[PDB]
């Protein structure tokens, strides 16, 4: 699976340098008798190819290392510790929201299994 | 166990030489075994066919899969919701794909097997993500037409 | 048992509007001031309070806690899906219930 991953990485690297949505280096390759089944969204590898293209687009950011240098993440452990604490707090908030959604689903299942299903009215 | 193929879904018309005669076109079936019950004294629908080579058993498993033998879903294989009267031709991944249309599955499902053969017992247990998927399985899947086998979905544990 | 006995039933008049779509009913309900969404379920006509003859159809009924259940008979076998989490919606800002 190394050759398919390398082809997907090459397609994500060639598609990230495009100046338009449809005017890319991979749309013209489809008409140039080159078989590429990862371009269609019906395949399961397209969801990974989109994430690879998003990572290639995020690797081209101006704070990603092209024309600037990161100082907080590279020369401050306290900022990295604060970011890790904020990520842990966001994960705890997401877990609390998932627990609240599970409690709401359990309450809706308890309310649906206790209502009267014999009082039918056709208007 | 590798050269033998476990067949599931045999009716009363199928017999011990009948399975060897039906599996003779697939490969050289050397022996046929049918475990008899203790209360009824007959076959429980599951049997085994021991052939000479593993390629003949693989061809019999790939040829006689999900067949309609004696009005029964006969299939050969390599030897809180409860689902009963399920076909042995389906696997755990096939049951997970069939259960994915109603609701979301929490993990991989498991099917009960016999302690003697180990192919298919007849009942299975599957767990859903929430109670809405269990209610949709008890409303729609509890009585749906499966592969030549009327399944029945029910609740494993319920508190009044 | 505790939630079923404490459920108040005054049976108000509901307002359902059906529309034949192609690719959906809208039930106007008052403010319930609770997090419990109204649930829809498809049942058979075999069980009734008086058991009328020639009952061989199905009915999809939507029920809530402060309001009465509104039921619509479906003569067809399967033309849609009566699942709650699949093709239903309940906007609590406008209190509008939709099911398709």
């Amino acid at each position: 699976s190394a050759f398919d991953l390398d082809v997907v990485k090459l397609t994500a690297q060639f598609v990230a340098r495009n100046g338009r949505q449809f005017l890319t280096q991979l749309m013209q390759k489809e008409q140039r008798n080159y078989q590429f089944d990862f371009l269609r969204p019906q395949h399961s590898l397209f969801n990974y190819f989109t994430k690879l293209v998003e990572q290639y687009t995020k690797i081209l950011i101006p704070p990603k290392g092209l024309f600037s240098k990161l100082k907080k993440e590279a020369e401050n452990p306290r900022e990295v510790l604060d970011q890790v604490c904020y990520r842990v707090e966001w994960a705890k908030f997401q877990e609390r929201e998932r627990k609240k959604e599970e409690e709401e689903k359990e309450k809706e299942r308890v309310a649906y299994a206790q209502i009267d299903w014999h009082d039918f009215v056709v208007v | 166990q590798d050269a033998t193929v476990y067949v599931g879904g045999l009716d009363e018309k199928v017999s011990e030489p009948l399975l060897w005669e039906l599996f003779l076109q697939a490969g050289p079936v050397v022996n046929t075994h049918m475990p008899k019950d203790r209360v009824t004294g007959q076959h429980q629908g599951y049997g085994f066919v021991e052939f000479l080579s593993e390629e003949d058993a693989d061809y019999a498993i790939k040829i006689m899969n999900m067949i309609k033998l004696y009005g029964k879903p006969i299939r050969v294989n390599k030897a809180n919701i409860f689902i009963g009267n399920l076909d042995p031709e389906i696997d755990e991944k096939l049951l997970y794909d069939t259960f994915s249309a109603f609701g979301v599955i929490l993990q991989t499902p498991k099917i009960m097997r016999d302690p003697d053969t180990g192919n298919s017992k007849g009942y299975a247990f599957i767990n859903f993500a929430s109670f809405d998927a269990s209610d949709a399985a008890i409303e729609a899947m509890n009585g749906q037409y499966l592969c030549n086998r009327p399944i029945t979905v029910s609740y494993a544990f319920k508190k009044d | 048992v505790e939630v079923k006995k404490f459920v108040k039933i005054g049976r108000p008049g509901y307002k359902v509007t059906k529309q034949r779509d192609s690719e959906l009913f809208q039930i106007d309900y008052p403010e319930i001031a609770e997090g419990i969404m109204p649930r829809h379920r498809f049942m058979s006509a075999y069980e009734q309070r008086i058991e009328p003859p020639d009952r061989r159809w199905q009915y999809l009924l939507m029920a809530a806690e402060p309001y009465e259940t509104i039921a619509f008979k479906v003569p067809s076998r399967e033309i849609d899906k009566a699942e709650g989490k699949f093709w239903t919606h309940w906007n609590r800002e406008t209190k509008q219930f939709f099911l398709q």
